[PDB]
């Protein structure tokens, strides 16, 4: 009549819809929360390993020549002093590196926040394109692979069978489950800047020749759980 | 059930609007018409969402959310219809004042 | 209390509506009842948000849904009840004008 | 009592403040939400394509596909020589027919940009003849497995019957890894990876796999720097 | 059409304000002008959300975003337009009192 | 800060309500009491959300929005307090209409 | 700009309030002051976000989001400012009724 009281109902509708959209936002969090948790789980474990690697090895990179390259890898520069001349035999110099580096390296890997966040520790042996002998492109690629695979495996042979590097029973079995000796070749070269080739730069032929200790995070399994939980739930309603 | 309530609510508001405009001469029924049309549409929006809320399963968030939004999206048409027809009544009231 | 607030909100508005209809011949208590029945619905919407967010945890949002769903149920059931009974009094006002 | 006209506008502003907030949250999590969808589309798409192309050849080759994007080859002593890395002619003809159609699926528009690594994995049983040491039963098995795994890779790109163009070879160099495994990662009688309370096998645990790794870790990673760049962009 | 919905809401409230100011002397149209202008902004807020959620899917948010954002635009633009022009009428009310 | 001002907002509304019922006979303070009581409650609710909005950012929405909801949980207690005491004033007006 | 638009809106409301209290005696401008003060704050809240939503499209997400959040974080400070000064005007009207 004289006073229009439908504004009271309009305020009632606006207030109720105000929390309905607040409810919808809350419901949307629950609907997609495992998917949202994957990037932060990856974010915390990669920087956690990166911070732990820095917290443990900054004072020792100069002596070893290694560098952490923000990819959870410990890239050891200057080969031909870590391995024999054209052979997989380990030189003495790399042994004291292996005795010192690995014992305090596995502790970070075999730690409560990191033991269940790792699928693979990749020992990778990379080789420059120029073979010592023939200049072929295909048969020399697989000649490097034979050498690099043995050089990487010889590193893995001494990494837990060494008397100084005393691995326990519960620690060795973690290596056979989480460690891979991958012998790469010219297929993964490093340019003069120190990064992987993207625009077709010139390989340094010395930075490419390297041995790396790369860590792989189990973030693919977390994404698989989201897919698996949806597939099992979808099949449940059939 | 929710979709039928929204269609019934929208159809009801139009029916009262036709009743409100076929008289158009009471001068007291028309004065209360904007309030009734908007309140009726607000009522059906409230009921449509409320019926969609009781069917929401807090355990099964993944499948309840599409069902909740299906009834929510059709509930706003009742409130919009009530305000639209009440605006016409007030627009017609303005047109009478210009004379 | 907490999970009985939606029924208390609905029941309170029905009780006030029953008071309004037994005072129908006053015609001064009327024309104020629709504005007060809806206002009580607005009161229970604010209570719904207040009780729906009182136990909200930022760390655990999954467990806060049942408590927040309680508030939305209280807000929508009581607001619909207040709007519905305000509609009835508005409709009864039409009957007085037409009779 | 005309204050309700102004109040209805305040609650209207409060209404759509949380509507935008819900929308803003919805927008900013779309990249995270799409990651399981990208993984589901690529993994099932690769598995369906692998099943479509090779289901008629699993029984003759002895291969098995187990929804892990891998082509597991059973029945040793015909793939390689007895205790040697030399490739037998039986597996050479298998690689000729299998790989050309295998690489076609791998070098496809929906999959070429969704693949990070294709792993050739040579697995060997836990027992080595002439040795009774657990430590010595893992490395000379790895020496043989690494050469056998490299032998398959060497044969693929240095053959005369596989139509490997000059441009496809670089793709194998940047993706194909000859990862020679060892006594680790055994298989039980059901073909499932061993658990704490299960045993292993000998003719089933000795295998050669062609496993595909999708680049979902990079897609998960690319969110991290994008979030960091967005955070750094406000400073 | 759907994409040109925010401008239709702004254009209609602007048009009614122009009608509200060509009279400027009835003093009964002007007393109803701020309520009608604000109600239309509420009307386009209701129908704007209605078209925003008409094609909204909780799974495919990206494909439901262009329509949802357009519905938010027409809700905010019309609410801003309705309040702004209702405020101009209110401001003009003082200017009659001062002189 | 939002939690502390919730008690001040609620505590103030009770104080103004007491001042409103100390007079209870002016008939001009009482007619404006429900409007001021509700407006004060909405004011403190808006400040509680405004304070919680300055800490909201889109850099990390997966924890900023849960932080926003955890900060504005007590903002609606003043709104509920304002409507509740305004209802009492309105109800007391009805009680005086029965005589 | 939206920070300055909100600051202008907040600054403008304090400017009209000063004009509204230096008179304090007209009693016809004063009764319209609380509505206009709230309406001005409502307008600046709406236009603050509406301006930020002009260039906010599905493709301009990484670009227009920073300027949309700036409007969101400051829009409701003008609405609270207008109600705060409108409440003072209404409260100052109570103190006149007690004498």
């Amino acid at each position: 009549h004289h006073k229009e009281d439908y504004w009271i109902s309009l305020s009632d509708m606006m207030t109720s819809l105000m929390m309905l959209f607040l409810l919808i936002s809350v419901i949307y969090m629950i609907k997609v929360q495992d998917s949202v948790k994957v990037p932060q789980i990856y974010k915390e474990t990669t920087q956690g390993l990166n911070h732990a690697l820095k917290k443990e090895f900054d004072k020792d990179l100069m002596k070893w020549g290694a560098v952490i390259d923000k990819d959870l890898t410990v890239r050891f520069q200057q080969p031909d002093i870590l391995f024999a001349t054209g052979s997989s035999a380990l030189t003495p110099r790399f042994k004291e590196i292996l005795d010192d580096f690995f014992i305090r390296y596995l502790k970070i890997m075999m730690s409560k926040p990191f033991i269940n966040n790792i699928e693979e520790i990749r020992i990778e042996g990379h080789t420059s394109s120029m073979w010592e002998g023939e200049s072929d492109r295909g048969k020399a690629y697989f000649k490097n692979m034979t050498l690099s695979q043995e050089r990487t495996r010889a590193t893995l042979e001494y990494i837990m069978t060494s008397d100084k590097i005393n691995l326990t029973g519960e620690q060795k079995e973690w290596l056979m489950r989480h460690f891979s000796a991958i012998g790469f070749s010219s297929g993964h070269p490093l340019t003069n800047k120190g990064t992987y080739l993207v625009d077709g730069e010139s390989e340094d032929s010395q930075l490419s020749q390297r041995v790396e200790f790369r860590v792989r995070t189990n973030i693919e399994r977390k994404v698989a759980d989201i897919v698996e939980k949806e597939n099992l739930y979808f099949q449940g309603q059939f | 059930m929710i979709h039928n309530m929204a269609y019934f609510g929208v159809g009801l508001i139009t029916l009262m609007f036709l009743i409100f405009v076929m008289n158009r001469r009471n001068k007291s029924i028309q004065e209360l018409a904007p309030g009734i049309l908007i309140t009726t549409g607000i009522f059906f929006t409230f009921v449509g969402i409320a019926i969609g809320l009781v069917h929401f399963n807090a355990d099964n968030v993944d499948d309840s959310l599409p069902t909740l939004l299906n009834g929510i999206k059709t509930a706003f048409w009742a409130s919009a219809t009530g305000v639209f027809f009440a605006l016409i009544i007030k627009i017609l009231d303005i047109f009478d004042l210009t004379r």
